[PDB]
């Protein structure tokens, strides 16, 4: 219950053209920029562990938080060429600022994915089923 | 000239033109002032093929609605992708709609600073007027 | 200057006004004075955009309505992004529709504080009347 | 002045006007006189607005219909923020077509007390009447 | 030449013009200077059909709007494939309305940097005039 205090400069405005486009199926077609285009799956819940405590019943819940990735630039239905060869330090920037950057964190894990989260593609030009943990 | 970049800054703040302004670097740093002179240019242009019906030209004078239609469509013009429903294209539709209603007779030319506008002499014309026998002969 | 920031103020509250001047300071603190009067000369270009053909322009008294209608525009004004179902902007449409209704001769300009406002001369025209033979000879 | 405070406490119940009125208390203590009078001249103002076609502006009496009329715009201009489909703004679209009804002659301004409203001059008017060889010569 | 590649990277950055004209490296490295001239042909084209029966087609000068328009059209024609719901497609629908406005003479070609452009002699053409009788004889 403190995240706010860095999701502040977590999010910086990702992109220059789009502008209200309350981002978080994709269109793939029109999209003004390459935003972040976040994504959500689920949750994670679980007791009887060190997870439980005492009073009030909580205990450290399991958060699910997932991206998608809209870059279609040198990739436009000719080759998976410049799609995520140039995302990896993008892909790199968005799960260390958006995920692993928690504050003063006590029973706030805030867990985070650097590899092990496949991603597949389909409709002919891009997608990203992104598979990250929260934790929080 | 009917708006500048003071215009656009104190209309939309300074953040704003910075950030739809400066294409080269991310994030963004510094005005762009070529840019923000060609889109009011694109507005100057676009309020002249509204208004040069019924007044003159260079208008040695900009009208205050003048200024705010300039400032809008300029901002709208700083905007490489413009979609239907952005509130922005609304306000140009809208600010579009008035220099329309200009034209067309129905909203007049306001006050510059003290002083009218300077309408054509489109409506003077008349032939002449042949009436001879009537000059108190 | 049809309304003030006093004006302003009185109608939407010190902290909206504060809210919505204040662009630099992240929670706003102070009222900044050029945003609000700028948008209070635009909201008094639009209504003598509206008010030119039927009454002078440089109008020496304010009625009540005029600064009604004048501070729902420039607090229309004060909004950057302003999207359609913001019940600000159906108030200002409503003002809008007032004032078109005004200029069409369907709503009249009422008094200002004891008087009545100054119609312009546009029908006072006619020729001038021709009628020797009728002059008591 | 078509309506008072005591008229809006009567009409809306004295805790709604504190509620609509207090600005700077949270939760309301009491009632600010300015906002509501201001209020108050605002609907008169309108209402003025619609009337001036048809009677005489300072109105020596206030008719009843006119007294709810003003009750409602008054309380309609005390919120800051009103949607479309808050009823209150559906009362004062009510209250306006009333309005325009009595505006387009559709409608009779009623009684004030016992006396009726005073109309405007404006039908009474024709040239004069030239009617020589019709005067018991 | 109502346009050219400079006024296409001002409006359009340099980045999106690499990107739309070069087909034959992925990524982009280079502009294409063949297929911008041919895009910007096009749109002249298109300007030139929708004026020709106005103006004179080999205009001496550009003026600003006719830069725009062009300029729109010129990046509207880069795209290989334009879907319906694209905005680009939207601002190319919007100026080819422009253009349809000024031939319809609902809009007039501005000034192109301080004189006025060269309208066509269709509007002047009338027989002769046959009046003897009256040159003072």
């Amino acid at each position: 219950f403190l995240e706010p205090l860095l999701i502040e400069r977590i999010r910086s405005e990702v992109p220059g053209l789009a502008i209200v486009s309350g981002v978080p199926t994709l269109s793939e077609q029109d999209q003004p920029a390459p935003s972040a285009y976040v994504v959500y799956l689920g949750d994670e819940t679980g007791t009887g562990a060190d997870h439980q405590g005492g009073q009030r019943a909580i205990q450290t819940v399991g958060q699910q938080w997932a991206v998608v990735l809209v870059v279609h630039y040198a990739d436009s239905s000719n080759s998976g060429e410049g799609a995520r060869r140039e995302a990896g330090p993008l892909l790199g920037r968005l799960v260390k600022a958006l995920t692993g950057w928690a504050p003063a964190i006590d029973v706030a894990p805030l867990a985070r994915s650097a590899r092990q989260s496949p991603a597949t593609y389909a409709s002919g030009y891009l997608y990203f089923p992104l598979v990250f943990t929260a934790r929080f | 000239s009917y708006c500048t970049l003071a215009d656009l800054i104190e209309q939309y703040s300074e953040q704003k033109i910075r950030e739809v302004s400066d294409r080269v670097n991310k994030p963004a740093t510094t005005i762009d002032t070529v840019i923000v002179d060609r889109a009011i240019a694109d507005a100057d242009s676009e309020i002249d093929l509204h208004l040069h019906g019924r007044y003159q030209l260079p208008l040695a004078s900009v009208p205050t609605a003048l200024k705010r239609i300039a400032c809008g469509l300029a901002y709208a013009n700083l905007h490489i992708v413009l979609k239907e429903e952005n509130p922005v294209y609304k306000t140009a539709e809208h600010l579009r709609k008035l220099l329309s209603g200009i034209a067309n007779g129905k909203l007049s030319l306001a006050l510059d600073a003290d002083g009218k506008p300077a309408p054509v002499a489109n409506t003077v014309q008349i032939s002449e007027g042949r009436n001879d026998w009537g000059a108190d002969w």
